[PDB]
């Protein structure tokens, strides 16, 4: 159904960021900037620094291909 | 003769009696008819008018006492012989009496044991008491303790009276002291859950001389190197034993190929020239092994460029693999290299692997915390024999029994073991009382530094 998107970030990550987004045709119209916070949970930081506890992180950032490069 | 009766069998007090400590007069220092007070516990010298336990017992009234020695009871203020049924129990823990049928009936128990101060247990699966850093005398013991082939040499007092002792043996206490609280340990019924090797550290220190002086924390892999090596030597006097009951349990054939002076300092003509000499090559060194020693890759010194300081997991088989003609190890010493390569050519009942965690640097003793996945119930190690020795064993599968995990520095250690119990699955963590029935994950998690298999 999405062959290049499917292999960019591979298939999990990508069901996971169409079926949330509401669909293929959904996301197209979406701007990346809001595609990066696709199930962006927003996690309560128990008494951390906000950056401890991922802030504004998606699926996106947890895709394999991300997490592989260093934290920074 | 009123001997039979007493009306004082009831002042007994059986959580008490600390079988444990030395079997010595406290009083006048003597082990001559060593008896012990029942009401309070406490050891004297022996019966007789005068006598210090008649002097307790007519100055603190305590009347009942226990021989150690006849193992018969006594009412020293009157001096009469004490027979009782219910007494007989106490008889039992001091000197537990494991008939044949115990130990070909132990294997197959699965019923938790009673003791008399409600802790309730298994045997074999007891805490040692650490007295003075007793934690690597304690894991040696749990550990060469649930071998099964060693568990049934002890359990009965009449297997090691009988071998030769000359003149000058000094070491049969070992043995034997080894033997009476491996059947203290054992023992279905005891006042304590626990037991103390106070009995058992004193014959270390005197066989050993200062040396594993309780004092200082020991090395595991130092002790047992000398604690095997001295019940196979203390088996047999003036009579070369080849063979013991310790031997052929844990000792298997190995084969060395060692070639020398591989040293860069010599060109390439002159290294090509020693070797076509044939006066440096591969040489017959089949030895014996009392334990397979592993060693593991050094530290990664680096953090990882993804995730920082990442935990060194290494599989077994990677270990295990330099015993085979594949890999060989170049053990340098002094001014010329040795490249040995190492294979197996007798695979003993159980084998030991003992594990090189502390390593002397060049200025100053570090250990080597890399942990290894390694499995406990299915491993095979067919490829690390020759065939034609292959043929010969038809089970080259071990089944992990006993392991050793070492805590912080090497000046600062504490000792814990996992035990299984023979029969069940329960795995059990024991540092000094400890019991705790672990699964087999926390036993791949923690970084081993001795472990005992079984080739079944």
């Amino acid at each position: 159904i999405a062959p290049n998107l499917s292999i960019i970030i591979g298939a999990s990550t990508a069901a996971k960021i169409m079926g949330v987004a509401g669909g293929l045709t959904n996301l197209s119209k979406m701007p990346a900037c809001n595609i990066m916070l696709l199930g962006a949970q927003r996690k309560t930081l128990s008494g951390f620094s906000s950056t401890s506890v991922l802030p504004h992180t998606g699926y996106i950032y947890h895709s394999d291909i991300v997490q592989s490069l260093p934290p920074d | 003769r009123r001997s039979r009766h007493c009306p004082y069998l009831d002042t007994i007090n059986r959580s008490v009696l600390d079988f444990d400590f030395e079997k010595l007069c406290s009083i006048s220092l003597s082990h001559i008819n060593a008896y012990a007070c029942l009401v309070c516990g406490k050891y004297f010298q022996g019966r007789g008018l005068k006598s210090h336990a008649y002097i307790h017992s007519v100055q603190f009234s305590h009347h009942v006492f226990l021989n150690l020695h006849t193992l018969k009871f006594y009412c020293l203020p009157d001096n009469y012989e004490i027979i009782d049924s219910s007494l007989e129990d106490i008889t039992y823990v001091l000197k537990p009496t494991f008939t044949k049928q115990q130990i070909a009936n132990l294997d197959k128990q699965a019923k938790l044991s009673r003791a008399y101060d409600g802790t309730t247990y298994l045997p074999g699966i007891v805490g040692l008491n650490n007295i003075k850093a007793n934690d690597y005398a304690n894991a040696v013991l749990q550990a060469l303790s649930n071998v099964p082939p060693l568990r049934n040499y002890f359990l009965e007092e009449d297997n090691y009276k009988n071998i030769k002792r000359p003149p000058g043996d000094i070491m049969f206490l070992l043995v034997q002291r080894f033997g009476e609280l491996m059947r203290k340990l054992w023992n279905p019924r005891n006042f304590k859950a626990h037991v103390s090797p106070h009995e058992m550290l004193q014959a270390v220190v005197l066989c050993s001389k200062k040396t594993f002086q309780i004092t200082k924390q020991g090395d595991g892999v130092d002790f047992l190197s000398w604690f095997l090596n001295a019940l196979h030597s203390a088996l047999g006097g003036t009579k070369k034993k080849k063979k013991t009951i310790v031997t052929d349990v844990f000792q298997g054939s190995m084969r060395i190929f060692t070639k020398k002076l591989p040293h860069p300092d010599l060109p390439a003509e002159e290294k090509e020239q020693l070797l076509h000499n044939d006066e440096y090559q591969e040489t017959m060194v089949e030895s014996t092994f009392m334990y397979l020693t592993l060693d593991l890759p050094t530290a990664p010194l680096y953090k990882d460029e993804k995730e920082q300081l990442i935990i060194p997991q290494v599989p077994l088989f990677n270990i295990l693999a330099k015993f085979n003609g594949i890999t060989e190890k170049e053990y340098k010493t002094y001014k010329e290299n040795f490249l040995k390569r190492f294979q197996l050519t007798k695979l003993p009942p159980y084998l030991i692997f003992c594990i090189k965690r502390f390593t002397k640097n060049n200025f100053f003793v570090e250990k080597n915390p890399t942990i290894v996945n390694f499995p406990i119930t299915n491993v095979d190690l067919r490829e690390y024999l020759s065939e034609e020795v292959q043929a010969v064993h038809k089970n080259t599968t071990y089944d992990l029994i006993a392991n050793i995990v070492h805590d912080g520095k090497p000046s600062e250690g504490s000792y814990r073991i996992h035990v299984l119990h023979h029969g069940t699955g329960k795995w059990y963590e024991l540092q000094d009382l400890q019991v705790t029935d672990i699964l087999p994950q926390m036993i791949t998690l923690s970084e081993a530094y001795i472990q005992i298999w079984k080739r079944r």
